[PDB]
């Protein structure tokens, strides 16, 4: 999965 | 409310113990608890809440995965019917994870989002309603689907616009807001070009204002920078 | 209880799901459901058991220990008074902790141990009872603290009569539930020396006993084997 | 801690 914050 | 009879700041203590006890569940009824006192948050508080609740949902999310695929896989040629079971256990875990986006939508909506005037707390929650918005989303299938895509995207476009006029490109909320509105358009809305476009149009514009900063705001700036990096990475 | 409508299989099916998913608070409710149908468990539905509660609780006891040290530094000398937060937050995850202890006692005691009659299963509830008031102990500190740890110490015991009559050195049952009793031992009994004892005697007669064991079995046994040589490097 | 099964 792509990176979020 | 549980928390009604604890005092505001008492909440705000045990959700920082909860936190250090990794106790995120807790730490989420406290921040609720918090928020439901009705008085706006600090950028710490608002830290917490996002904490908290990110760890909650973010928990549902990888169980939901897991147990999406164990169902995909069950529903292929040639699989040996396992009965009800993995559709009931999916849709109790998703259930759970809708409840847990209902309620932070529900804190945001009442009544965080109206009373939030400065630049640094709007675009925060507003990148939050975003946020649980996309996570309806990835397990929507019925008839508000695209409606649940289109409030992630008028709550991420509202942070963004408000982002671009009122703080600097290396805010690391901006940067925030850009990472995860990039990743909405590659995952949710089947926009890789946007998506990508949005994260090397955020990177350069805050490669070049690293200039401006101290070195704990360039820590914090090309932190997220890396972020929108590895994506950028993974996506080409 | 909520459980009471599902079919046994399916909530050990659903165990298996929640364990795949790392839901642990799920897969004990689960089997907790399954216990409560009634039915003798077989040797793989006691280990879903035992790994679903063994996973909950050990999750509070970290949580505990965290609490319980920061609450023991704010009362040490020159710290500032921090209010009651501290205690309340470590008392309501030391009772949650005892809530789940006395319901896996409870599952023990209504009726797993009374209809355990072969060796296998009988020595694995006897240790599970050992261990949930060896947790019990932990956090003990009343008037029944001593009888908490005699309770675990005598589930135990029990547990080990069986085990060395009825079970080959190696059995990983035997050897978990010496390795668990000589823990009891060293941190809740004040008795290193038996601690020591007890995990090194278990280690050699295991050790002569390998010879008679296929591959797989091998692998089972000297797998904890090496527990029992980690704790005694550890304690010497 | 020491290992427990
Ligand atoms: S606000 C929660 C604490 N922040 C500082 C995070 O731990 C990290 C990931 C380091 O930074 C950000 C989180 C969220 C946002 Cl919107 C921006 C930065
Ligand atoms: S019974 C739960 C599954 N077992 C096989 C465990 O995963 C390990 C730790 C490998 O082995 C034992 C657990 C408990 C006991 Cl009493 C003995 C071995
Ligand atoms: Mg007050
Ligand atoms: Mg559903
Ligand atoms: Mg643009
Ligand atoms: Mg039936
Ligand atoms: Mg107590
Ligand atoms: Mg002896």
């Amino acid at each position: 999965f792509p990176a979020t914050v | 409310g549980a928390m009604g009879s604890m005092e505001r700041a008492s909440l705000i203590q045990k959700a920082k113990l909860a936190e250090q006890a990794e106790r995120y569940e807790d730490m989420a009824a406290f921040m609720k608890g918090a928020v439901e006192k009705g008085e706006e948050l600090s950028n710490e508080e608002r830290c917490l809440l996002s904490v908290a609740y990110k760890n909650v949902v973010g928990g549902q999310r990888a169980a939901w995965r897991v147990l999406s695929s164990i169902e995909q896989k069950s529903n292929e040629e040639g699989s040996e019917e396992k009965g009800p079971e993995v559709r009931e256990y999916r849709e109790k875990v998703e259930t759970e994870l809708q409840g847990v986006c209902d309620t932070v939508l529900g804190l945001l909506d009442s009544h965080l989002i109206k009373e939030a005037g400065d630049a640094e707390s709007r675009v925060f929650y507003l990148k939050m309603k975003g946020d649980y918005y996309r996570y309806l989303a990835e397990v929507a299938t019925g008839d508000d689907k695209k409606r649940i895509i289109d409030s992630a995207r008028s709550a991420y476009q509202e942070a963004m616009d408000i982002s671009k006029k009122e703080m600097p490109p290396t805010n690391p909320i901006r940067l925030g807001l850009a990472l995860n509105f990039s990743v909405f358009h590659y995952e949710i809305a089947n926009s890789p070009e946007e998506a990508i476009s949005l994260a090397k149009t955020t990177f350069d514009e805050a490669m070049a204002d690293l200039h401006t900063l101290s070195e704990d705001s360039y820590k914090d700036s090309t932190l997220i920078m890396q972020l929108l990096r590895d994506n950028l990475t993974l996506w080409t």
